[PDB]
């Protein structure tokens, strides 16, 4: 997969 | 005459101080133990996005910055949840140190 994005 | 070549960072160690607002901290962040790398075969915590002129910008952070330590708190081998977790429970200083490459 892509890799993981998490916004903050 | 010819130019010289100036003064060039190749690679640093920073330590940013960002001041939460009502949006967050204006970044996102890529990568950890267990998820698909953001860079290569390095499994770190990494600075995906900067608000322009959002809290994180303020503070100097880049996209590309790797996340070693959150108020005290290492991210050494963790999980990509953790370290979302470590952040949104950061409280309104989020200090962190980086590695930055060129």
């Amino acid at each position: 997969p892509a890799w993981d994005e998490t916004n903050l | 005459n010819l130019l010289i070549e100036p003064a060039r960072i190749e690679e640093e160690e920073l330590t940013l101080t960002i001041l939460r607002q009502t949006g967050g901290l204006g970044i996102s962040i890529a990568g950890g133990k267990g998820s698909t790398p953001y860079k290569g075969d390095d499994e770190g915590i990494f600075i995906s996005r900067v608000s322009e002129e959002g809290p994180a910008a303020r503070a100097g952070v880049r996209v590309g910055d790797k996340l070693l330590e959150v108020n005290g708190v290492a991210l050494q081998g963790a999980e990509h949840h953790e370290a979302v977790e470590a952040l949104r429970g950061a409280g309104t200083a989020v200090q962190m140190r980086v590695w930055r490459e060129r």
